[PDB]
């Protein structure tokens, strides 16, 4: 019981947690890129 | 969006056709008072 509650469920959260938080600090750029784009896009419209 | 405002987007699209067609066209009627020439002077 208490071995695998600890080394299964603890570290494993763990890791799953950095994991999580890598991937937003990764999405962050990709939301700067489609607002970018957006806003190209409104020009063109302007434009037009 | 920069070429729609005043460069080659309007620039151009009339220049191709405009240039190749009248250039095209005049090159090969020129031609064709050399291949009358040729009608005179041969028959």
């Amino acid at each position: 019981m208490l071995l695998q509650a600890q080394i299964e469920a603890e570290r494993a959260r763990a890791a799953h947690y950095m994991s999580g938080a890598g991937l937003q600090d990764s999405k962050v750029g990709t939301e700067q890129a489609k607002a970018r784009a957006l806003a190209s896009q409104a020009d063109m419209t302007d434009l037009n | 969006f920069l070429e729609q405002e005043s460069g080659v987007q309007q620039a151009r699209k009339r220049e191709l056709q405009q240039a190749q067609s009248e250039a095209q066209g005049k090159l090969a009627m020129l031609n064709s008072q050399l291949k009358r020439l040729d009608e005179a002077t041969s028959a």
